[PDB]
């Protein structure tokens, strides 16, 4: 966490910084988009 | 003399009133500023 690295989430590769994420969306919803239609807040396999 | 200072004095403060309370008087500064929002905005959505 906290450092840029090259990040691989189920088939997702992505590069950025991981942040512990204060976003409280409900437990069915898995991804997190923004305007630019990406995906910026995830939800870890392992743990949620 | 004084009667056309006291016309100056009142004219000023007519337009002063007369242009705050009429909002689409600076339609066409405000009318730029727009154009570049929207611009840059049609921009980020043709990343989707």
């Amino acid at each position: 966490k906290n450092k840029c690295v090259n990040f691989n989430f189920n088939g997702l590769k992505g590069t950025g910084v991981l942040t512990e994420s204060n976003k409280k969306f409900l437990p069915f919803q898995q991804f997190g988009r923004d305007i630019a239609d990406t995906t910026d807040a995830v939800r870890d396999p392992q743990t949620l | 003399q004084k009667l056309i200072a006291n016309q100056f004095n009142s004219a000023i403060g007519k337009i002063q009133d007369s242009l705050s309370s009429t909002p689409s008087a600076l339609g066409k500064l405000q009318d730029v500023v727009n154009h570049n929002a929207q611009a840059l905005n049609t921009l980020v959505k043709q990343l989707s």
